[PDB]
RNA sequence: ACGAGACUCUGGCAUGCUAACUAGUUACGCGACCCCGGUCGGCGUAACUUCUUAGAGGGACAAGUGGCGUUCAGCCACCCGAGAUUGAGCAAUAACAGGUCUGUGAUGCCCUUAGAUGUCCGGGGCUGCACGCGCGCUACACUGACUGGCUCAGCGUGUGCCUACCCUACGCCGGCAGGCGCGGGUAACCCGUUGAACCCCAUUCGUGAUGGGGAUCGGGGAUUGCAAUUAUUC
């Protein structure tokens, strides 16, 4: 029963159901407004998104 | 009328060093830095290590 | 440095009632705090006695509040 | 502390050098003069130019200046 | 009225405990182990006794009615969710315990856990915390 | 035919340029044009730490986006206002057409 | 017939109190409620201050109808107290002789500057590393 | 079409498309 | 008709200041006379702008201390008004005169300064500025009423009332007069 | 000419409580003695007949704003939630007592149902509220 | 020449300008209650930007007056005045053996690679306690605690790609935690006029480890999830 017990674990909810869409890590995710990455990747690619640190 | 290039990494030795070559004018503070200079950073992979490029 | 733990009576005995009726309408400022201090009774008991004396008409009202009330004697003239 | 910088004093000196015949003692009139003749990217800088020009006109009206 | 009444009972001997008579009847009955502030208002609302009197001037028939409400609270229309001991593992009855059934039933439940050897019983036997909280930083009055 | 056009963008100066040009075009086309309704702008504030690891003075960024939305109302048929709206659109300005 | 109407506002922190001066009898109502009927009642004399300094005969020709929203309680009291005085000053300036406006304005600024000029004080922005705009978290050594 | 994301998410998606 | 700025129900006129050194620092007479002890603000901005504040407002502002009472201006105002009620009904004297005479009588007029290194006990006698006289007088009255009204059956409207009249007659049964004259004794002990 | 908007509410609510006790046709709930008014409350009210007072305050708030339902009544009577060691928060009221208040105020002819949401005062109920407001004004006068 | 300054954002005002059925005001009609006049965030529509929204421009500069100063840079007080020191952002050369290889398909070298240091499933652990230390929360009460009534905001966010998981008015049931058919919003329209708390008023309490304080612990009932026991939460 390798096929039916290989990934029968439900990852429907929880932290590991989502991941970073830049580098695929599961720590420090930003889910607000659907960015779906960690803080470092947003800080590195924040200029081309259009977010400016005016304040 | 102003430029600045910075390199850092393995420059003929074990311990990394940083060489700076500045000629011209260079604004460092205020919003003219946001719209008078262009900053690009790249990584160069050599055989003995990784080398960094910073051009303004 | 004497402690003297106060044990206030919950209701009036004989001497407290006429002591109040002869001395409390002969004082300048009447509040339940000073009535409880002078007559060694409870705070709410002093409030009930002062409400009874207000209904009797021997005490005039000055100001009412949820914290404390102010009472004074009648004019002797 | 309100101490003017060297660019304000240099610009005020050269604008009172090359232009004197259209200046006065009112701060608003030579403020508009400095707005019309000199291209200045801001308003506070032009305002400080106008104030220092007014002060320099008031001292030139009394006596000569070495700058 | 505000004068002390005759046979004003000072110390009330109810259910082999000591009860002061100088306290309010909604609060002087709360000194009995097993009964608290919230359930005291319901008892003096089922019985026709006002809340504006002290405990020291009440007499035998009203305190006897209150003791009947203590011992048998179910058929005086007290709601079933208001009780402290519900759905028993021994017999399955709704009851209110007043310090004797309370103390011996808590003791019997603790020895039941210690006999059944559940980890709640082992933690009660060792003298630790059972609700699952951190012991590393607190509980410094455990032992010397 | 009552028509509503929305001028939503990120930069504000090109937004003022295209809204002034659209209002001027509706003025010269002899059309009843309403004034530019300025909606309250929305600020995009998310804050994060500076350093990638966990050491240092606890310092944070304040990244900001401002999106401005404008409304122009007209009373006109469909094809002429399609011809007007499909002229000189900026890459940073998004226009969307709705009909009542 | 013509209508005499001026519409004057006033602020303390964020509360906006907009008055309405129309010709009529002597009555002041804020949010439909009279001046003696606004919580808290401790500042009843603070509410009744401008009509008491300017007299009841000066207010006898103008109906006052103020609505207010924003701010807290004391800010709303100060806003409506500012708005009543500023509305009477602007009404006399618009219609009545200017000299009586000057005489009321002199005694109004002589009592307190708050009754005509708004106070420029707002809450400063909170910063990181501290619970407020100025305070910081407690520092530990060793 | 049945998704209709809000106005903030559209600009976020466009900027991340550009990135 | 503004015939007189009646402080609720007390008249701000016919009040006598006895000391001439505190004449321009206590403002209760004919200019800074309000209906309430609560004004707007901008009074602690510059250096000496707090000398123009009404003295009852300064007492109300210094009434609130110890964490749980900060910002509660209405509650301190009604304590002040009730305290004025007991002061008027207790002596037959105008309550503003009792406030003025207590601050003059409870003001420490000579001070000792800590001088030297940290730990050494050396004091040098200096005199107290008239503004600081009023300042420590108000602070002493407030802390005396505060520590009188703590774990006691007597309310703060009465504890504040007994504290000023004992400072007004100089009976030295109050706490402000106690620290005032031990401070004068310490300043006198080494000059 | 005197209305509800120029009547002091503190005497008004107890006068309405006396009037609703005198009327006595409100079909009060059976569990009025054993109930807690909100989950942020700690004891029962000391007033044994608070139902008339709560219905009076509900009628006053329905005059002040219309279209309110059971959910708007829970927001009005909310307060601080003291969970002891926990920092305090804001907690709303209980839904069933507001439901019972509005069924009592509908069963007595004072309130009919507003269209599509909430409830609103009958003009006869407005007459009753204004008449007792004038009564309180005449008593104070 | 860099740095400071200069520059940008926000607050503080302008009854002047441009504009608004996704914001209102003022008038008019209808409707409801009362004693001839008051209230309506009730209904509907003739002007307007006084409130609100946000665009361009203006305004404060040591500008004036009186002093001090070599009478030069500047300083002090006052009048008219919304402000005569608002807060933040950016922030130079030089280096630290400062931290991050556990942010990355950024990375050199070394180790390991089928009885695996890759990967997956099931269970456990990161929470385990003689004790010490740091950041914090609640209190030690009567400037208070409980119970009723009165009454006032601003930043925000909201149906997501694999990705399923949104915010909620309204009706009934139940003490309550909660449950079902019903409507709106992909958003200045719906929650919402965000009936927030502290405060205000009126009872109860009376110096008593007390009606302060709610730790520890027993029994019962709901929600989330495949799963709660070392109590998820209520």
């Amino acid at each position: 029963g390798h096929q039916q017990l290989y990934w029968s674990h439900p990852r429907k909810f929880g932290q590991g159901s989502r991941s970073c869409r830049v580098c695929s890590n599961r720590h420090g995710l930003i889910r607000k407004y659907g960015l779906n990455m960690c803080r470092q990747c947003f800080r590195q690619y924040a200029k081309d998104i259009g977010f400016i640190k005016l304040d | 009328k102003g430029c600045e290039v910075v390199v850092s990494g393995k420059l003929r030795g074990q311990r990394a060093k940083s060489m700076k070559f500045v000629d011209g004018l260079m604004i460092h503070s205020g919003d003219p830095v946001n719209y008078y200079v262009d900053t690009a950073v790249r990584h160069v992979l050599l055989r003995q290590g990784v080398l960094g490029i910073k051009v303004k | 440095k004497v402690r003297d733990k106060l044990n206030n009576l919950v209701l009036f005995d004989k001497a407290t009632y006429d002591k109040l009726c002869k001395e409390v309408p002969n004082y300048k400022l009447i509040t339940p705090a000073v009535v409880s201090e002078r007559l060694k009774i409870r705070g709410s008991l002093a409030r009930a006695a002062l409400q009874e004396l207000l209904s009797k008409g021997l005490i005039k009202l000055v100001s009412k509040h949820r914290a404390q009330v102010i009472y004074t004697r009648n004019t002797k003239g | 502390g309100r101490v003017r910088t060297k660019t304000v004093k240099k610009a005020a000196r050269v604008i009172i050098e090359k232009y004197y015949t259209r200046l006065g003692n009112d701060f608003h009139t030579n403020k508009r003069v400095c707005e019309e003749i000199a291209i200045i990217p801001s308003k506070k800088l032009r305002n400080k130019i106008a104030g220092y020009v007014t002060h320099l006109m008031k001292r030139i009206q009394r006596g000569p200046v070495r700058g | 009225s505000l004068v002390i009444p005759e046979k004003f009972q000072h110390i009330l001997r109810v259910l082999n405990t000591n009860i002061d008579g100088r306290r309010k009847i909604a609060f002087a009955i709360t000194a009995i182990k097993g009964v608290g502030r919230r359930y005291a208002h319901v008892v003096l609302r089922k019985a026709d006794i006002d809340l504006t009197k002290r405990a020291g001037e009440l007499t035998e028939d009203e305190v006897e009615r209150v003791i009947t409400i203590m011992q048998n609270p179910r058929q005086y229309k007290i709601p079933d969710w208001f009780l402290n001991r519900q759905k028993d593992v021994k017999d399955g009855k709704y009851s209110q315990v007043l310090a004797n059934g309370l103390d011996n039933k808590l003791r019997e439940d603790l020895e039941r856990l210690k006999k059944i050897r559940a980890h709640r019983g082992l933690r009660h036997f060792w003298g630790l915390r059972v609700r699952g909280q951190h012991t590393k930083t607190t509980g410094r009055r455990g032992r010397t | 035919h009552r028509i509503r056009i929305t001028l939503t963008s990120r930069n504000v100066k090109s937004l003022e340029k295209v809204c002034a040009d659209l209002i001027r075009g509706a003025k010269e086309k002899n059309l009843k044009v309403k004034g530019p309704v300025r909606m309250p702008t929305k600020t995009l504030r998310i804050t994060t730490r500076k350093t990638p690891c966990g050491e240092g003075s606890k310092t944070w960024d304040r990244f900001q986006m401002r999106i401005h939305k404008r409304l122009i109302d007209l009373h006109s048929p469909s094809e002429i206002v399609k011809q007007i709206t499909s002229i000189s659109i900026e890459p940073g300005v998004e226009v969307e057409v709705t009909i009542a | 017939g013509p209508l005499q109407s001026v519409q004057v506002f006033g602020r303390k922190k964020t509360a906006t109190a907009v008055a309405h001066c129309k010709r009529g009898n002597g009555l002041i109502k804020v949010n439909g409620r009279p001046l003696e009927m606004i919580e808290p009642r401790t500042l009843q004399y603070k509410l009744l201050e401008p009509v008491l300094l300017l007299g009841k005969e000066r207010f006898a020709g103008v109906d006052i109808r103020v609505r207010v929203k924003g701010g807290g309680h004391v800010a709303q009291i100060y806003a409506i107290r500012q708005s009543i005085s500023k509305a009477l000053v602007a009404y006399y300036q618009k219609y009545v002789d200017e000299a009586s406006k000057k005489e009321i304005k002199d005694i109004l600024i002589q009592y307190d500057r708050t009754l005509l000029v708004a106070d420029p004080r707002r809450c400063e922005s909170k910063k990181f590393g501290g619970p407020g705009a100025r305070a910081r978290y407690q520092k530990s050594y060793r | 079409m049945a998704v209709q994301i809000s106005k903030k998410r559209k600009f976020v998606a466009d900027g991340i498309f550009k990135a | 008709t503004p015939d007189i700025k009646l402080f609720g129900k007390w008249s701000t006129d016919d009040v006598q200041i006895n000391d001439i050194s505190l004449q321009d620092y206590i403002a209760v007479k004919e200019k800074y006379a309000k209906y309430l002890p609560h004004s707007a603000g901008r009074y602690a901005a510059k250096r000496f702008r707090k000398a123009q504040c009404p003295i009852v407002e300064r007492l109300t502002n210094s009434m609130m201390m110890h964490g749980r009472n900060n910002g509660k201006k209405l509650m301190t105002v009604r304590i002040v008004k009730h305290a004025f009620e007991i002061i008027h009904l207790l002596t037959g004297e105008n309550p503003l005169q009792v406030l003025v005479n207590a601050i003059i009588n409870s003001g420490p007029r000579e001070d000792s300064t800590r001088i030297g290194r940290a730990g050494t006990v050396r004091r040098q006698a200096v005199d107290v500025s008239p503004l600081r006289r009023v300042n420590q007088a108000i602070w002493l009255l407030c802390t005396g009423a505060r520590e009188a009204a703590f774990r006691n059956i007597k309310t703060i409207a009465e504890c504040l009332a007994d504290e000023l009249i004992n400072a007004a007659k100089g009976s030295s049964n109050s706490y402000a007069i106690k620290k005032k004259d031990e401070l004068e004794r310490v300043a006198k002990s080494n000059r | 000419g005197v209305t509800v908007k120029d009547v002091n509410q503190q005497e008004f609510v107890r006068a309405l409580a006396a009037f609703l006790k005198k009327s006595g046709k409100l079909k009060v709930p059976e569990w009025v003695d054993t109930v807690k008014l909100a989950k942020h409350k700690e004891l029962a009210p000391y007033d044994e007949n608070w139902f008339y007072t709560r219905a009076a305050s509900t009628a006053r708030h329905l005059y002040l704003r219309g279209g309110a339902g059971v959910g708007s009544m829970t927001k009005i009577y909310g307060g601080r939630q003291r969970n002891g060691v926990m920092p305090s928060h804001f907690s709303r009221g209980s839904k069933s007592v507001a439901r019972r208040v509005l069924q009592a105020l509908e069963g007595l002819k004072m309130v009919e149902k507003d269209q599509d949401w909430g409830r609103k005062l009958t003009p006869q109920g407005q007459r009753d509220l204004d008449r007792i407001a004038g009564q309180v004004a005449a008593a104070k006068k």
